[PDB]
């Protein structure tokens, strides 16, 4: 039975999503880096769960 | 690229306060600046604000 982990830390997308967050000062740094995260479907305005 | 359509005359308003404000918004710290120069002699910043 194929089962999927719902833990945020055991998530294939956690690394990227951690980078693409308003938390990360690299995103604050470049008002332009916030766009690339949004373009690759990972909006930092949204929470980690979103 | 060099043109603005439906613009015919530029008149001066000699208003330093707005000028400063615009120079600030447009040149000194734009939100989406022109691309950085990437090279050995360059640190990597894109704007004076940064």
């Amino acid at each position: 039975t194929i089962v999927v982990d719902e833990d945020v830390r055991k998530n294939k997308l956690k690394p990227v999503a951690t980078y693409c967050s308003a938390n990360n000062p690299e995103i604050s740094f470049k008002a332009m880096n916030e766009i690339q995260c949004r373009v690759n479907k990972i909006d930092p305005t949204k929470s980690l769960a979103e | 690229r060099l043109r603005i359509d439906d613009c015919f005359q530029i008149v001066g308003t000699g208003d330093f306060d707005t000028c400063q404000a615009q120079v600030e918004e447009l040149l000194v710290s734009p939100r989406f600046p022109l691309p950085a120069n990437i090279e050995a002699a360059s640190s990597g910043f894109e704007s004076v604000g940064q």
